[PDB]
C-alpha cells in the first residue's frame, strides 16, 4: 500500500539476520568510521581528578546483509530497529560514570543506506579520568584525554577510524563550553594499539588542552596573602613602647595567615607534594612570621614604658621598613616570572 | 486446579487498555488511604515525607466470576495484567513504590466485580511553607492526587466513609512539628486536555 | 600548513649496513606519518603507514619509528635493490609531504 | 455492546502498525505540536550552572493509520499502548538528568481522536543546563533555556510547532521562585543544522531577575556597618594605641571572613563580581583607616589632630561618594 | 585493486586537459580519492580531495581554482579539470586510495602532461 | 546426560501457577525464616534509621515442586526464583532496602526432594529506628527490624523461625560496621498485626545498641571543662588588670557558645533538651558567673576578698557537679 | 556462506539447551578460573568506610554443551548472548554499590573457544565496604579487601581459583592514588562455612601506606608554629597583661580550632588518633604556657621563673616531639 512496501523491505532485512556476528565475520575486518561532535564540554572536577563532556558520538560501518533496493535511498529510521541489527561494543577506556540519554525516547540516530552503510548517532554524557599533576598549580595546565575502542573484538576483528580529517574529527560546539574555571585551547586526537590479557585492541585518543584561568586564585588567596603580608608591614611604623598594639596586630596577622593556609588547600585532592600556591603560602607566612620575632627582639631590647629621659627609635625598626618590603618585592618578581610566564 | 481455571477464564478476551464501561459511564473509584509515618518536613527544600498504604476500590464486570471462592487474595503478579487506574500525586516532586522483597502491592477480586488494589508509597510531596511568624508558626501541607490521563467523563473519585487512619503519631519523624489533624477533601481541575477530579489531603501541622 | 621537513637530500653509502631517515614536523602529526619509496620511472608504492607499522609485502629490515613531532624510518642491512627515492608524508591534516631522500652508492 | 466495539476498534487499529516507520515516512514532514504546562522551577542553582523544571509536556501529531470511523469518543486509552504506537524521538539538548514520574503507574497520556489526531503527554523532571554570567552578581538577570529537539529525523522527516503560538505555555505566572522572579518568556521556533542535517527545534526561554532582599540582609548591610564600625577609630585620642589598633584589626578581620563566607557559596569563575567589587571597595576603605591611624602615629612619635580631623568626614564623603557611583552603575 | 589512469597528454599551454583514472576491484564509494602532482626531479605535491559518497571536494589553496574533482558512481572513475595551464604545470599526476590509517594505499600507474 | 535433569525441571514448571500459593483452598503456608547479618551496618541520627546487610533466608513447603529421580536437592539458577511462588515479604519499617545485583542476582534457590524449597537473598535493609535522644549520649537503642507479608494474611501465610528461637538472627562476628555503637545482642519476636484489610503475621527482631561515649569525651566535654578551668584563670590575675580579665571573659563565653551550636549539631532539630545541653549550660552559667564576679570586682575597685572567696569555690562548686553528672547518667 | 557456517553453529549450540542447569550437573564441580586487571582505585574514604575499585573482571571455565568442531576459530559473539547461556552467580560480600558499565553497549565480553572453553569478562566499578582503624591516624596503612565469592553453589558445584597465580591480578602497581601508596597485594584461596553448606571463596587484598606531606603541610606544622607564637608570650614583660593574655587565649582558642577542624570530616570513632595526641600534646604546651603567665602574675601582683621557661619549654616540646615522633613512625 502506502507504507506496506517499506514494512516489507524491513522485515526482508531482517529476515534470517543475525546480529551477534559483526559484518564479515570469517572474511573481512570490521572498520568502524569515527567522530564525535562535542555538543558541551562540561564542568572539570580538580578533587576527583575528573572531567564531564556531553557528545554526539557517530560511528559508521558496512553492513553487506543490509542492502535493499527501493523508491528511498536512506531509511532515516528510529531506535527499535537499532537494537535488532549489530552495533559495535565501543565503550571509554577511561571512563567513570557514562549515560546514554533516553529522554523522552532514546536519544538514538540509525540511517541505512541502499549499500549497507548504516550511520549510528548516540547523546552520551562521558565522565572520564583526567589524571592531573599539580605541581604549578593553579598556573597549570592539562591534556584530559578521552579514549575509546572496542570491548570483546581486537584488532584482527573490528578496527576503529575517523571520518574525516583526524584534526577535523573532533568538533566542539561554538556554544559548548560549560567550563567556569578553565578555558579549553585546542583538541588533539591520535589512534594506537593497546595490548591487554585478552589481545591488542586498536584504541582511539582524544586529548582536550585545558590551562586554569588564575582568576580565581588571585582575589582568593594570592590578595589575601599581600594584603596580610602589607598589613604586617605597617607594624613597624608603630610606636616602640606600643606592646599590645603590635602584639595582637602580629598575633592577628599570624592567625589570617594560618587560616589562609588551611582554606587554600580545599576543593583540590590531598596530594603529597606541594603547589606552587602552596610555597607561595609558605612565602607570605614566613613573612608574616619574621615580623613578630622582630618586634620580640625589639621588646627585649627596649627601656621605659612611655613615650625625663624618652626612649629612642629603634635601630632594628628602621631596616625592617625598608629591608622587609623590598625582600616581598624582590620575590614576587621571582615568582611570579617563574611560573605564569613560563 | 479450580482457582486457575477462574484466573484462565477471567483473563481471556481481556483488554487491559481500556477502562471498564468505556463508553457508558465513568469508573467511580473510592480511594483510602492508610499513613504509616509522616516523614521530615524539610522547609529549606519547601516539601514533606509520607508513607502511606494508597487503597483503591473499583468496579470490573469482566472480572466477574461464580463459585464458593467468595474473595480472590492475589499477589502483585496479576497486577499488570488488569486494568488500574493512571492515579498519581499532582505535588510529589520524587516519589516510589517498594520492591523488597516482591513489589508490595495487593490486588482482591471478589465475586460481583470489586477490584481492591493497594500498594506502599514513599511520597516527598510539596508543602510552600509559609514564610512569616518563623519560628512561632503554623503549617497545612497537601496531598493531591488525580489520574493522568482519564478526565472527568471518564474516572470519578469518591472519598470512602473510612478515608484516613494515621497509625500512631508517635513514632513520626516529626521533631519540631506535631501532626494536629486532617480534613479529606475533592474538586475538579481545568487543564488544557479537560476537566480532572482532584482529591486533597490537607494535614495540619503547627511548630513545636 | 602542516611543512614536512625530511633531512637529508641523498645519502651515499654501500650496502651491508644501517641506514636511517628523518622527517621533522611543523606541528602536531600524531603517528599519522607515512612512507614511500619512488624507484625511477615508477609510481611510489606505500612502505609504512601510521607511524610504526609495516605495510604488506615490506620486508622486515625496513623499521619506522614515530613520535609526536619526530619521525625516522631506519633500514637495517640496506641492498642494492633498495636504491631508491623516499618520500615522508602525513594526513592528520590535509596531506602534505616533503622533499625527499635518495640513495646513493 | 460498547466494550465490544471499542474492544474490535483497538485491536485493528495496531494489526500491523509498524513502529519502526513514522507517519507519512515517505510522504510529508509529520507535524508535531507542543503544549507545556510548567508546574514548578525547583532550583535554579549557580554552583551547578543548571535548574530544574517540572512540566506536564504534551504532543500532539496526526496519524492517519491510528483514525476510527464507528466511534464518536476521544478514546483515553492506557499508556502501556505508548510503547506499541509511534512517538516522535523529541529530546532535549541542554538536559542533565530527567525522569518521568512513575507513581502509581508510569505518568504518560495517551489519547487517540477521531481524525487521527495523537494526543501524548508526559510529566518530566528536567535538570536543564544554564550556563550563567555572573559579572554583575547579585544584582543580575539570567536567561534559562529549554531546547526542544528532535533527534534522527529531520526538518523533511518531522515538523515542530507551538500549538496556541502564544499560550502554548501555560503555568509559569503562578511560578514562585525565592530568590529569583520570573519577568519575562518567550516562544522561539527555529532549524539547526548539524553535521547529519537539520533538524526543527523549539526553544523556551526564561529571564529570571534576581531579588535584592537577602543579599542586603546578609551581604551589603553588614560590611556597610562593619565599615562605620572603622570610623570610630577616627575619635579615638593617638595614644590609645590599643584600642584603635585593635578596632582596625577586626574590621580588616570581619571583611576577609565575611568575604571567604560569600565567596565559597559560588563556582570559581575567574572574573570580579559586583558584591566582589563593593568588598573590595569596603576593605580598601578600611585598609586606608588602618594606615591612617598609623600615619597619626608615625608622624608624632617618629617624626597631629588634624589628619584625624581632616580624615574624620573625608571616609564617609568618598564612601558615599562611592556608594552612589556603585549603586548607579548598576540598578 | 588496480587503479587505471589514461593516456599521457601533450597540449599547447593556456588551453583545458582532461584526466582521468578509473577504478577497479572495489567502489570509490568507500574510501576517498585524492590527487597528487609530482614535478620532475622534486617531491610530490597533493592536489585535491574528493569524498565520491558525498560529493564534498577540498583544494590546495594554491590549486584554488585552476583545478577541480569530478566523479561518477556508475563508471566507477575519477577525473581532473585543468584549466589555463603553463609551462610549472608540466608534471606527472596520480590518483591515490585512501587506505589504512589515512596513508594513499594504491596509486595510478601516472600521465604525464606537457606544454609547448 | 544433563538432558535428564532438564525433563524433570519442565516437568515441575508444567502446571505451576505463580498466582496461586501453596496449599490455596487447603490450610496454611508456614514461612521459616532465617536472618544470617553479614554486617550490622552504620546507624544514622539525622535520619533516624539504621544499615543492616543480611542473608534473607526463607523455607516453605510446596508439594507441587516434589520430584522424584537421581538427585536429592537441587541448586536451581535464581531464574527459577522469579517463576515459582516466593512469599511477598516486605520489611514494615523498611525505607529503602536494595536486593544486590553483581554480578547476577544475588539469589539462592534451592528445592528439596519432598518438595521443600530454600530461598537465601542477600539484602541492604535501611529499617527505621526509633530514637528517645534523652540521654545523649550515654543513649541505649533497641533499633528493632519487622517483616512480614504483604497480601496475605493470617489465614492463609503464617511465619516461624526455623531453630530454636535464640538460634535465628546469626550475626557475623567480625562483620560490624558501627563506629559509634556496639551490638550488645539481638531480640526476637513473633507478633499479629490487625491491618483494614485482615491480620497478618508480623515477625520481630531488635537489635540492643549502647553509645560508646568516646568520641563525645574528647570532642565536646573535655573541651567544655578546659574552658571553665581557663575562664577560672581570671580570679588569679591583678585586680587593677582590667584589660586582661575582661579577654578571659568575653573569649570563654564565646568558646562556649560555639562549643553550644556544634552540640546539637549532631542530633536531629529536636524539641526535648537532650542531657549534653544540660552539661553546656551549667558549664556556661560558671563561664557567665566568673565574668559577673569580674564585675563585681571593678565595681569596688578603687588583693580583694571577694577574689580569693572565688578561688577556692567555683573550682569546688564545678567539681561537685561534674560528681553528680557523672555518676547518675554513667 | 561462512556467516551462515558461524550461525548454523551457534543456532545448534545454544538450542536445546538448559542456562538453568550448570555444566556437569549430576557429576564433579566446575572449576573456574578467575583473573582481575585492576584499572582503577578511585576513592578510599574513611568517612564512608570504603574504598570504590574499577576492574576488568573475567572468569573462565568449561562447558561441555558449547564445544564446536567446526570453526578453527575461537568465536567472539555480542554481550547479548551472555544473558542466553550459564554463568556463574560470583559476587562480592563487602560489595555496597556496584555496576557493568553500560556505555554505548553493556561492558561485557564472551568468547567461546573450540574444546568449550568460556572466556567470560565483565568491567565493574564496586564500591567494596573496607574497615579502617584509624588508631595510628594518619601514620597509617589500611588491610583493603575484596572478598569474592559464589552465592548459591557450594564447593560440591562451584570451584573458585585464580588463573596464572598471582600473576592473576594486573595493572595493581600502576595505581597511584593521591593520598595511599600501594605497599602489596596478596590472592588467597579459601573456603567459608555458612549455615547452608561451604562455599569456595578467592579473597584479593591490598595494602595501602598513607602519605604524610598534605598533613604536615595543613595539621602538623601549623599546629607546631601556633606553638611557637605562645613561646613567644614569655619575651614580653609581664606587666604588658592585654599583649600576654591576648597571645594565650589567641592560640588556645586558634588551638582548639583546629582540633575541631578536622573531626567533623573524619568519622566519630570511639578511640583517639595519633593526629589527636599530637592536637593535645600541643595544647597542653599551650595551656600550660598560659599558666605560666598565670603564676607569674600571682606571685608578684619573676625573670627567673620567666627565663627558666624561655629555656625549658621549647625543648620539653622537642623532646616530646622525639618520642612521639619515634612511635608513630
Ligand atoms: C530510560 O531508560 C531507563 C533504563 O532502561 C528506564 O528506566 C528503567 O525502566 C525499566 C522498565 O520500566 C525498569 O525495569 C522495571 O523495573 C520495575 C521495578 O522497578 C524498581 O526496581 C528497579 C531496579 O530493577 C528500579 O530501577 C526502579 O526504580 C525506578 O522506577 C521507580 C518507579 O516507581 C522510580 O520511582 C525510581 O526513581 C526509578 O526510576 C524500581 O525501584 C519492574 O517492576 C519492571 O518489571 C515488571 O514489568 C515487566 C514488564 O511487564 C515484567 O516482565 C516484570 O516481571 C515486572 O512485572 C512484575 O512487577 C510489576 C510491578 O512493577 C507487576 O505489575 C507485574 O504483575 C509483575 O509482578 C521492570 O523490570 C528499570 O528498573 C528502570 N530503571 C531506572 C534506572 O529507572 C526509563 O524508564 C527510560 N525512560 C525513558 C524516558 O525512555
Ligand atoms: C580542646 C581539646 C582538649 C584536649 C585535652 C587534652 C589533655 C587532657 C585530656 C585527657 C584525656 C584524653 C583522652 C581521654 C578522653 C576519652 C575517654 C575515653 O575514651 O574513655 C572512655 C570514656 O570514659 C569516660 O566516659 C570517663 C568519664 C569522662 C572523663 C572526662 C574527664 C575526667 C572527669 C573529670 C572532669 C572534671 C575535672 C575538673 C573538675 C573541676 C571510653 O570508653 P567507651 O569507648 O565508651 O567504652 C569502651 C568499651 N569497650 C571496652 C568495649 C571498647
Ligand atoms: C583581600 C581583599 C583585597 C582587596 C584589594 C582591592 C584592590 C586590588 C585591585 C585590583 C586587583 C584585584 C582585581 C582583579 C582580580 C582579577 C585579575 C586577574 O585575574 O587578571 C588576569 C590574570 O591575572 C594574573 O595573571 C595575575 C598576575 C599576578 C598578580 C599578582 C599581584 C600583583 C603582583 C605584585 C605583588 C606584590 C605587591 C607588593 C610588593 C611589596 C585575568 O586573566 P585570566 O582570566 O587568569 O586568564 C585569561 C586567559 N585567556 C586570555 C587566554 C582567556
Ligand atoms: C558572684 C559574687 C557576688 C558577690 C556579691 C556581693 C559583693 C559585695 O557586696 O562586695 C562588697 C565587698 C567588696 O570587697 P572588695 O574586696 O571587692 O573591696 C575592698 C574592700 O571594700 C576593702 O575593705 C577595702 O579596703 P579599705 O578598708 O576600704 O581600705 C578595699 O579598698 P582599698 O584597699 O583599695 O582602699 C576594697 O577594694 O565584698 C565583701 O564584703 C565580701 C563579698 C563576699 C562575696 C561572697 C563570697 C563567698
Ligand atoms: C591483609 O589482611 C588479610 C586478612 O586480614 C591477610 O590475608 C591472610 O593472608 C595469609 C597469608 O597469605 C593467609 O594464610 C593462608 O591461608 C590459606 C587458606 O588456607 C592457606 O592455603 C595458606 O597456606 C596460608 O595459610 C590468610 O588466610 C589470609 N587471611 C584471610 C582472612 O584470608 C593479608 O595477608 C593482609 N595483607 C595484605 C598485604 O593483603
Ligand atoms: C471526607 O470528605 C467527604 C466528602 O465531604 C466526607 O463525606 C467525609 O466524612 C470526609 N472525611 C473526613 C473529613 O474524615
Amino acid at each position: 500500500d502506502n507504507t506496506t512496501v517499506f514494512t516489507r523491505i524491513l522485515d526482508r532485512l531482517l529476515d534470517g539476520y543475525d546480529n551477534r556476528l559483526r559484518p564479515g565475520l570469517g572474511e573481512r575486518v570490521t572498520e568502524v568510521k569515527t567522530d564525535i561532535f562535542v555538543t558541551s564540554f562540561g564542568p572539570v572536577s580538580d578533587h576527583d581528578m575528573e572531567y564531564t563532556i556531553d557528545v554526539f558520538f557517530r560511528q559508521s560501518w558496512k553492513d553487506e546483509r543490509l542492502k535493499f533496493k527501493g523508491p528511498m535511498t536512506v531509511l532515516r529510521l528510529n531506535n527499535l530497529m537499532a537494537s535488532k541489527i549489530w552495533t559495535p561494543d565501543t565503550f571509554f577506556h577511561n571512563g567513570k560514570k557514562s549515560v546514554a540519554h533516553n529522554m523522552t525516547m532514546p536519544n538514538k540516530l540509525l540511517r541505512i543506506t541502499e549499500d549497507g552503510t548504516l550511520l549510528y548517532t548516540m547523546r552520551l554524557t562521558v565522565r572520564a579520568e583526567c589524571p592531573m599533576h599539580l605541581e604549578d598549580f593553579p598556573m597549570d595546565a592539562h591534556a584530559c584525554p578521552l579514549k575509546f575502542g572496542s570491548y570483546a573484538y581486537t584488532r584482527a576483528e573490528v578496527v576503529y577510524e575517523w571520518t574525516r580529517e583526524p584534526a577535523r574529527s573532533v568538533v566542539v560546539a561554538e556554544d559548548g563550553s560549560r567550563l567556569n574555571q578553565y578555558d579549553l585551547l585546542g583538541q588533539t586526537v591520535d589512534s594506537g594499539i593497546v595490548q591487554s590479557s585478552t589481545g591488542e585492541y586498536v584504541v582511539m585518543t582524544t586529548h582536550f588542552h585545558l590551562k586554569r584561568k588564575i582568576g580565581y586564585f588571585v582575589i582568593q588567596t594570592y590578595l589575601p596573602c599581600i594584603m596580610t603580608v602589607i598589613l604586617s608591614q605597617v607594624s613597624f611604623w608603630l610606636n616602640r613602647e606600643s606592646v599590645p598594639a603590635r602584639t595582637v596586630f602580629g598575633v592577628t596577622t599570624v592567625l589570617t595567615m594560618t587560616t589562609l593556609s588551611i582554606s587554600a588547600r580545599n576543593s583540590l585532592p590531598k596530594v603529597a607534594y606541594a603547589t606552587a600556591m602552596d610555597w607561595f603560602i609558605a612565602v607570605c607566612y614566613a613573612f608574616v612570621f619574621s615580623a613578630l620575632i622582630e618586634f620580640a627582639t625589639v621588646n627585649y631590647f627596649t627601656k621605659r614604658g612611655y613615650a625625663k629621659t624618652f626612649n629612642s627609635v629603634s635601630k632594628i625598626d628602621r631596616l625592617s621598613r625598608i629591608a622587609f618590603p623590598l625582600l616581598f618585592g624582590i620575590f614576587n618578581l621571582v615568582y611570579w616570572a617563574t611560573y605564569l610566564n613560563r | 486446579g479450580d482457582v486457575t481455571v477462574i484466573l484462565n477464564n477471567l483473563l481471556e478476551g481481556y483488554d487491559n487498555k481500556l477502562r471498564p464501561d468505556i463508553g457508558v459511564k465513568p469508573t467511580l473509584i473510592h480511594t483510602d488511604m492508610y499513613v504509616n509515618s509522616i516523614g521530615p518536613v524539610n522547609a529549606i527544600n519547601m516539601e514533606y515525607t509520607i508513607d502511606i498504604f494508597f487503597a483503591q476500590t473499583w468496579y470490573d464486570r469482566r472480572l466477574k466470576f461464580n463459585s464458593t471462592i467468595k474473595v480472590l487474595r492475589l499477589n502483585s503478579n496479576m497486577v499488570g495484567k488488569i486494568w488500574i487506574p493512571d492515579t498519581f500525586f499532582r505535588n510529589s516532586k520524587k516519589a516510589d513504590a517498594h520492591w523488597i522483597t516482591t513489589p508490595n502491592r495487593m490486588l482482591r477480586i471478589w465475586n460481583d466485580g470489586r477490584v481492591l488494589y493497594t500498594l506502599r508509597l514513599t511520597i516527598d510531596a510539596e508543602c510552600q511553607l509559609q514564610l512569616h511568624n518563623f519560628p512561632m508558626d503554623e503549617h497545612s501541607c497537601p496531598l493531591e492526587f488525580s489520574s493522568y490521563g482519564y478526565p472527568r467523563e471518564e474516572i470519578v473519585y469518591q472519598w470512602k466513609r473510612s478515608s484516613v487512619e494515621v497509625g500512631d503519631t508517635r513514632s513520626w519523624r516529626l521533631y519540631q512539628f506535631s501532626f494536629v489533624g486532617l480534613r479529606n477533601t475533592t474538586e475538579v481541575v481545568k487543564t488544557t486536555s479537560g476537566d480532572y477530579v482532584v482529591m486533597s489531603v490537607y494535614f495540619d501541622l503547627s511548630r513545636r | 600548513n602542516i611543512v614536512m621537513t625530511q633531512s637529508p637530500k641523498s645519502m651515499s653509502m654501500s650496502v651491508g649496513e644501517r641506514v636511517t631517515l628523518s622527517c621533522k614536523a611543523s606541528e602536531y602529526v600524531g603517528t599519522y606519518v607515512s612512507w614511500y619509496q619512488q624507484k625511477p620511472e615508477q609510481s611510489p608504492k606505500l612502505l609504512i603507514y601510521g607511524a610504526s607499522n609495516r605495510y604488506t609485502g615490506v620486508p622486515d629490515r625496513f623499521t619506522g619509528s614515530g613520535s609526536a613531532t619526530d619521525f625516522t624510518l631506519t633500514i637495517g642491512s640496506v641492498q642494492a635493490e633498495d636504491l631508491a627515492d623516499y618520500h615522508c608524508g602525513q594526513s592528520y591534516s590535509y596531506p602534505t609531504f616533503g622533499a625527499g631522500t635518495k640513495l646513493e652508492l | 455492546s460498547n466494550m465490544s466495539l471499542v474492544k474490535e476498534t483497538v485491536d485493528r487499529l495496531l494489526k500491523g502498525y509498524d513502529i519502526r516507520l513514522r507517519p507519512d515516512f515517505g510522504g510529508p514532514p509529520v507535524a508535531v505540536g507542543m503544549n507545556i504546562d510548567i508546574a514548578s522551577i525547583d532550583m535554579v542553582s549557580e554552583v551547578n550552572m543548571d535548574y530544574t523544571l517540572t512540566m506536564y509536556f504534551q504532543q500532539a501529531w496526526r496519524d492517519k493509520r491510528l483514525s476510527y470511523n464507528v466511534i464518536p469518543l476521544n478514546l483515553t486509552l492506557d499508556n502501556r499502548v505508548a510503547d506499541q504506537l509511534w512517538v516522535p524521538d523529541t529530546y532535549f539538548l541542554n538536559d542533565k538528568k530527567s525522569f518521568v514520574h512513575g507513581v502509581t503507574v508510569k505518568n504518560r497520556m495517551i489519547r487517540l481522536h477521531p481524525d487521527g489526531t495523537v494526543l501524548y503527554g508526559l510529566r518530566i523532571t528536567t535538570t536543564a543546563a544554564c550556563m550563567m554570567d555572573l559579572r554583575r552578581y547579585p544584582l543580575d538577570e539570567q536567561n534559562c533555556t529549554l531546547e526542544i529537539e528532535s533527534y534522527g529525523y529531520t526538518t523533511d522527516d518531522i515538523e515542530f510547532y507551538w500549538r496556541g503560538d502564544d499560550n502554548a505555555v501555560t503555568g509559569v505566572t503562578k511560578i514562585e521562585l525565592p530568590q529569583f522572579s520570573i519577568v519575562d518568556y518567550k516562544l522561539i521556533t527555529k532549524k539547526v543544522v548539524f553535521s547529519t542535517g537539520s533538524y526543527p527545534r523549539l526553544s523556551l526561554s526564561f529571564k529570571l531577575k534576581r531579588n535584592i532582599g537577602y543579599f542586603i540582609l546578609q551581604t551589603y548591610m553588614p560590611s556597610i556597618l562593619i565599615t562605620i564600625l572603622s570610623w570610630v577609630s577616627f575619635w579615638i585620642n593617638y595614644d590609645a594605641s590599643a584600642a584603635r589598633v585593635a578596632l582596625g584589626i577586626t574590621t580588616v578581620l570581619t571583611m576577609t571572613t565575611i568575604n571567604t563566607h560569600l565567596r565559597e557559596t559560588l563556582p570559581k569563575i575567574p572574573y570580579v563580581k559586583a558584591i566582589d567589587m563593593y568588598l573590595m571597595g569596603c576593605f580598601v576603605f578600611v585598609f586606608m583607616a588602618l594606615l591612617e591611624y598609623a600615619l597619626v602615629n608615625y608622624i608624632f612619635f617618629g617624626r597631629v589632630n588634624a589628619i584625624d580631623r581632616w580624615s574624620r568626614i573625608f571616609f564617609p564623603v568618598v564612601f558615599s561618594f562611592f556608594n552612589i557611583v556603585y549603586w548607579l552603575y548598576y540598578v | 585493486v588496480q587503479l587505471q589512469q589514461s593516456g599521457a597528454e601533450l597540449v599547447k599551454p593556456g588551453a583545458s586537459v582532461k584526466l582521468s583514472c578509473t577504478a577497479s576491484g572495489f567502489n570509490i564509494k568507500d574510501t576517498y580519492m585524492y590527487w597528487v602532482k609530482q614535478r620532475p626531479e622534486q617531491g610530490l605535491e597533493w592536489i585535491g580531495r574528493i569524498d565520491p559518497a558525498n560529493g564534498d571536494t577540498k583544494y590546495d589553496p594554491k590549486f584554488q581554482g585552476k583545478a577541480t574533482i569530478t566523479t561518477d558512481t556508475f563508471s566507477n572513475t575519477a577525473y581532473l579539470q585543468l584549466s589555463s595551464l603553463t609551462s610549472e604545470d608540466t608534471a606527472v599526476y596520480y590518483c591515490a586510495r585512501k587506505g589504512l590509517r589515512w596513508a594513499m594505499d594504491y596509486w595510478g600507474q601516472g600521465t604525464s602532461v606537457t606544454v609547448s
